[PDB]
RNA sequence: CGGGGAAACCCAGGUGGAGGCCUGUAGCGAUGCUGACGUGCAAAUCGCUCGUAUGAUUUGGGUAUCGGAGCGAAAGACUCA
RNA sequence: AGCAAAGAUCUAACGGAGAUAUACUCAACAUGCAACGUUGGAUACUGGAGCGGGGAAGGAUUUCGUGCCAACGGCACUCGUACACGAGUUGUUCGGAAACUGAGCACAACGUUAUAUCGUUUUGUUAGGAAAGUGAAGGUGGUCGGCCAUAACUGAAAAGGGGCAACAGAGAACCUGGGAUUAUAUUCCAAAAAGAAAUUGCAUGUGGG
RNA sequence: CCCAACUGCAGACCGUACUCAUCACCGCAUCAGGUCCCCAAGCAUAGAAUGCUCUGGUACAUAGAGAAAGGUACACUCAGGGAAGUCGGCAAAAUAGAUGCGUAAGUUCGCAAGAAGCAUUGGCUCUGAGGGCAAAAAUUGCCAACUCAGAACUGCUUACGGCGGGGAAUCCAACUGUAUAAUUAAAACAUAGGUUUGUG
RNA sequence: AGUGGUAAUGCGAAACACUGCCAGGUAACAAAUCAAUCCUCCCACGGUGAGCUUUCUUUUCACCAUAAUCCACCUUGGGCCUUUUACCGCGUUGUUCGGAGCGGGGGCUCAAGAUUGAAAAAUGCAGCUCUACGUACUGUUGUGAGUUCUGCGCAUUAACGCAAAAACCUGGGGUGU
């Protein structure tokens, strides 16, 4: 009656959980008298016990709705919820455009386009 | 993820203590322990308490 | 938890070997008086806070 | 990403043929035909199920040059210059397998890199 | 395995099992039990069978 | 453990007292000749496949050669 | 960086991330319902609402100060109901 | 009176004494109700500030298997953290100690007190206060190629006695795999250690001065 | 005698099971109270808020049948009126996110301030901007990750959760803070600032 | 009785051997900003198995692992050396730097990684195929988001300035002479 033993050595030799192992409801008689790793590892081996697949937790309604997203489409004033400077942060913005400026003005230092003279005076100003 | 406990009888995350979460052969998480570092060889604290060059950072037995 | 003194280990350890029942057969001598035990110990009634 | 896509372009995505070329797909139909059940009018279809149903550029029962079967003696061959998963017919093949009621007794399984077979359980 | 005396190390369980049992110990794991006892396992040389000391006791 | 460069260098690892067992490897690309010394593991990676056999024939007379293989879980 | 001015200096756009700053979790408190309970879940708790939440902030372990004495941002409060 | 917070259970097959339990002339409903465990299935919940997985303090066998239902688990029980019986905690490296100092404590010494059960005792540091028992260099005479090293006299130099207090500070040489448990494992695994290392003490041999 | 790389041998003591809590500790008890630390997934969203979900866990807290009155609710509505109720707007209602505009008296010029008060917000199909590294390189190739603005077209029953009601004055204390564990959180206490006294 | 390089500083099988006395360093502590490691999440590639299919879905879900310890040595942040001397220039998201030596050209180093290898496939997992806890085979991207490891201090608001010691390390001086 009482298969809770190999139950409970039925999950930390399959390694996954009680909701997930299923013991055959039909050999209750074969599987009852193991009593031993050895013998749950028989079991298992024979089919009785089986470790089930998890459940689905599916993301192709996520990535269907990032597909919209990509083009813009769940982005307006009303579904805007959160301040404009935490969604983007004025600092990053600040950020990220003063690192094009100067990355640009690198790039445009060494390949002798402008002089030295010229760097610094748009250094400055960027 | 995958959560993970302390293995070395200490559960205290203190500067000591520091630990790594690696990944095993086994495919799991554990959590192994990162050594303390030292500072380094330095010049004096009255001459300016600057890291000397030539000379590695070692700590106690690697020193 | 993990840490007990060996001191305090070898007091618990005496209790262990005291939380048994009088024997049966101490119920069959002459000028008997010992029924049960009246010092069973049950470690969620009484506390021995060694 | 660099560009924005339309809703208008879900007609015809890119498929990113292959450099090289030639990717070749068996599927063993072995089992099933000689021991009963798949005859010589349902292994025609199943010729024809992919010949109609596989996609090419995001568009169905398409396919010109770039997917050719030609029915060798019980195997089907998809030879292709187009990147298709192998993964991909063995779903293409259990939609024409549960359409005639044969994913009870039928299983398709990997044998080699480019090849499947029809097996009983 | 044995129930040693709880007051002895693991070197002197060693040479006491090879004075008592004409056998080699390499490896002595003791542990005091929540009896009180300490219990020993000894694991043998390889040049001494298990089974073979075990029935000269007699278990 | 360590790692061998040379032939000559391997003769005279196997030629110690310590080196109970060299372990012979056979991977699909080279072979690899693991000396099991009492402190390190000495191994000796010969890409050629016909060299490798060449080496073998070598450490016949009183070093224990073991052909690695995949040990079941019924060995046990 | 720009602009105005003879000068003294003013005016603007950014940058920056200061505070016993603010809204608000956890944490720490306990305003109102004079709510529930009031031989209770509880010899003081439950519920919603409320005070605060980078600081005179919260907290563990260890230590040190007591009985006409201790300690007290002070209520004769607290010192194992 | 009540056993009303924390949503919630349903189903079939087995198990079990716990049933499908009937004096006639009765087909069944209207004369055995309720309730238990396990596995399957359905339905939910917790929702990673968890009715998740490990530790401290506290507990000290509640752990595990097997039996078992008198009393206990405010209803129930075939279940149990109950009861009986049998087991179960494996370390050179993990935590502590050996072996650190901190806030502090107060042994010796000194003072006090009718009375030590009292005071001082880290601001560099005890005590009116000779608390170093260690030994540079050399002399004396068995050893290794004027250097060592090993044994016994003389004497430069070191002011400031001991011991505690931190399982979250300091310090600390081991990591995976395991078919290795009913229960323990960075602890068990023995010749192919599943194995790969790191470290301490002492010793041979080879080689070098 | 010193040293290297190696080798040979040995590596002692104690702890280690289980728990750490809506049952294992403390409150007389398997008590809705309290109780330090570590790990910490997906989607919505500013998000450790809040709502739901894969993994792990759970279905255990006496249940069944069931329209009284009366209650209690981390439950709702209510026509017309709109504080007339009442010691007292107590309780509920109301306000609400985000973006654009706009904002008074007073002021220690810092604020008041989210003052007040207005407007916009969906879904869909597009168009603009905001970049990288590889070879008048002021231009040809290839490509990720997102955000904002604009535009037609179309719909609204104004429709999850979460989230300030606002204004005019008077009293008192400057402020944040502390504070009668278990009926008083205050205007009390503290505070910076001010003064005094004793002291070489 | 160590030895290379103008120099930053280099070279370790066993003499570049030892330490009455001395002086340093390590232990040894520090915000926020930005960049962010292990790892997590996502996306992209695919392979294996599973789930769905009246219709649709080149589809949804799971998995895809690499421990210490060595060995050999491409980046991007510190310090510096040598050469040219420059007083406008270099640089950061950011409050600044330079004849008391900026910037170039060559370097020397340190710190955090990357990479090749020994370990290590022999292991792990999921499949599957054959006549008993049996066998033979088959598979093992990202200028995305979060991460305090690190960069990192004579290092925070400050009338706040942020423990100690054991143990160890290097030098000075001496011995070897
Ligand atoms: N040493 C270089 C000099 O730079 C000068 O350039 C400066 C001027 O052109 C100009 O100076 C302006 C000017 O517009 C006007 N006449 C006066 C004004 N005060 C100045 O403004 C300047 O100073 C104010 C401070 O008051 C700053 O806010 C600002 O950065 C700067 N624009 O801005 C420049 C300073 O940044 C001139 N080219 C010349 O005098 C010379 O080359
Ligand atoms: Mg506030
Ligand atoms: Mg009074
Ligand atoms: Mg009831
Ligand atoms: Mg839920
Ligand atoms: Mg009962
Ligand atoms: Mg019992
Ligand atoms: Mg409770
Ligand atoms: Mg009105
Ligand atoms: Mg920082």
């Amino acid at each position: 009656v009482s298969l809770k033993l190999q139950a409970r050595l039925a999950s930390s030799i399959l390694g996954c959980g009680r909701a997930r192992v299923w013991l055959d409801p039909n050999e209750a008689v074969e599987i009852q008298n193991a009593n031993s790793r050895k013998s749950v590892r028989k079991l298992i081996k024979d089919g009785f016990i089986i470790r089930k697949p998890v459940k689905v937790h599916s993301r192709a309604r996520w990535r269907k709705m990032k597909e919209a997203k990509d083009m813009g489409r769940h982005n307006g004033v009303g579904r805007r919820e959160g301040s404009r400077e935490a969604r983007m942060p004025s600092k990053e913005l600040w950020m990220r455009r003063l690192r094009i400026l100067r990355r640009l003005l690198r790039k445009y230092r060494a390949d002798k386009k402008i002089d030295r003279h010229v760097y610094r005076d748009l250094y400055v100003r960027a | 993820c995958p959560r993970v406990q302390y293995r070395r009888r200490m559960h205290y995350a203190t500067r000591g203590n520091r630990m790594k979460m690696v990944r095993t052969p086994g495919n799991k998480l554990v959590m192994q322990k990162r050594a303390k570092r030292s500072q380094g060889i330095h010049t004096p604290w009255v001459l300016g308490h600057k890291r000397l060059g030539g000379t590695k950072a070692l700590r106690h037995i690697d020193a | 938890g993990r840490f007990k003194p060996l001191a305090v280990k070898k007091k618990y350890a005496k209790k262990m070997n005291q939380n048994k029942p009088v024997p049966y057969w101490i119920r069959l001598r002459t000028g008997n008086r010992i029924k049960w035990n009246e010092k069973r110990r049950h470690w969620r009634r009484t506390k021995l806070n060694y | 990403v660099a560009v924005r896509a339309k809703v208008g372009s879900r007609s015809y995505v890119r498929q990113k043929q292959l450099a090289k070329g030639k990717k070749v797909f068996k599927i063993d139909c072995s089992i099933p035909a000689a021991d009963g059940i798949f005859s010589e009018d349902v292994l025609g279809n199943f010729e024809q199920f992919f010949q109609d149903n596989t996609k090419l550029n995001g568009r169905k029962g398409k396919l010109s040059d770039k997917v050719r079967l030609s029915m060798n003696d019980n195997v089907l061959t998809i030879s292709t210059t187009m990147a298709y998963r192998k993964k991909y017919f063995k779903y293409l093949t259990k939609k024409f397998l549960k359409k005639k009621d044969l994913r009870d007794w039928i299983r398709i399984l990997a044998t080699g890199k480019g090849t499947y077979q029809l097996k009983y359980f | 395995t044995f129930i040693v005396d709880s007051r002895a190390n693991k070197t002197e369980i060693k040479k006491a099992m090879r004075k008592l049992y004409q056998v080699k110990a390499v490896k002595v794991n003791t542990l005091i039990r929540p009896d009180g006892l300490k219990k020993a396992y000894i694991r043998l040389s390889a040049a001494h069978d298990a089974l073979d000391t075990a029935n000269k006791i007699g278990l | 453990p360590r790692e061998i460069k040379t032939l000559k260098e391997f003769l005279a690892i196997c030629s110690r007292k310590d080196a109970r067992c060299v372990k012979v490897k056979h991977n699909p690309s080279a072979t690899k000749f693991k000396v099991r010394c009492s402190r390190y593991l000495y191994t000796l990676v010969v890409n050629d496949k016909k060299k490798a056999d060449k080496i073998e024939r070598s450490i016949h007379p009183s070093v224990k050669k073991i052909a690695v293989t995949a040990r079941s879980h019924a060995k046990t």
